[PDB]
Formats: C-alpha cells, sequence, structure tokens
C-alpha cells in the first residue's frame, strides 16, 4: 500500500523535480529470482509509491 | 484566515508560506469558477474576484530582505524611513561581525 506520492515531490534545495520510478535491485527481487517466496514485517521491498 | 472590511480600514492579511515559489490567492473564494456546465454563449453571470498570482525570489542563499510599498499618501521636502524586514537562512555560515 505504501505510496509516498506527495502533492508536490517536496524536492528542497535549489529546485525541484517530480517523481520517477526507480530501477535497482531488490532483496524482494533476490527472493524473487532466487525462486521462493517469504513473509516478514521488515523493509524487504523498496517504497514504490 | 477570515476577515473583515473594517470602515477606516481594509484587509491587512498575512499568510504564512511554509512551501513552493508558485503561489497564487484570491478572495471571495467560494468557487475558482462560478459552475461552467456550459454557458453556450447565451450569457454568463460574472460578478468580481480579485484572485492574484505571484512568484518567488529565486535566492539558492535563502537570505533575502522584504521592503514594503510605500503607495500611499506623500509629502515632499522630507525625509522617509523605509520600513524593511529581513531574515539570514542558515545563520551566517561563517559572517564576520558586520
Ligand atoms: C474568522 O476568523 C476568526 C479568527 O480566528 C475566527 O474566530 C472565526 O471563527 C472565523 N469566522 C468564521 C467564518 O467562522
Ligand atoms: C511564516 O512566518 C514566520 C514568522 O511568524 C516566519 O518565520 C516563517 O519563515 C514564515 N514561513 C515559514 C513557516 O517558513
Amino acid at each position: 500500500e505504501d505510496c509516498i506520492n506527495r502533492h508536490n515531490v517536496y524536492i528542497n534545495g535549489i529546485t525541484y523535480t517530480p517523481v520517477s520510478s526507480t530501477n535497482e535491485k531488490d532483496m524482494y527481487s533476490f527472493l524473487e529470482d532466487m525462486g521462493l517466496k517469504a513473509f516478514t514485517n521488515s523493509k524487504i521491498r523498496k517504497p514504490k509509491m | 484566515s477570515n476577515a473583515t472590511t473594517d470602515e477606516h480600514g481594509l484587509v491587512q492579511f498575512s499568510i504564512n508560506t511554509t512551501n513552493v515559489m508558485g503561489t497564487s490567492l484570491t478572495v471571495r473564494v467560494n468557487y475558482k469558477d462560478r459552475s461552467p456546465c456550459y454557458g453556450y454563449q447565451w450569457v454568463s453571470e460574472e460578478h468580481e474576484e480579485a484572485h492574484h498570482t505571484a512568484y518567488l525570489v529565486f535566492s539558492p542563499s535563502k537570505s533575502f530582505v522584504h521592503l514594503e510599498p510605500m503607495s500611499h499618501e506623500l509629502p515632499c521636502g522630507h525625509t522617509q524611513t523605509v520600513q524593511a524586514h529581513y531574515i539570514l537562512n542558515g545563520g551566517t555560515l561563517l559572517g564576520l561581525k558586520k
């Protein structure tokens, strides 16, 4: 469920810029391409908005 | 923050900003447009609304002084202490005594 999408992205500093989906490997993905599945409460997947 | 017109005074209002460069204000703000389902150019009921759009100082230092406008009466052959209020963001990083 975790949607971290702001109204405006709140990109403080010198300038603002919009949101975008990343591209990187994940512990979720490590257990996926491993082949198996798991249940756990800790932060495994990335917080995809 | 609603207000009311004083007999001697107009609306003199502030709004605390904690947001981004693009900002736009208005009063009589029951809507943005009346209810534009259609008019088919017959006639449009249009009362006046004072909507304003403003923009920001592009200050990467974020340290600046705001100068209120003295757009009122002015007797000549005088001096006039201008009223200005400022900030320094991050304090001064090193700065100096002066
Ligand atoms: C207008 O603002 C005053 C000041 O806080 C508040 O007490 C009052 O409830 C407001 N009036 C309205 C429209 O309720
Ligand atoms: C809001 O006004 C306060 C003073 O009451 C000021 O310090 C602040 O910079 C303004 N906006 C914010 C919260 O950044």
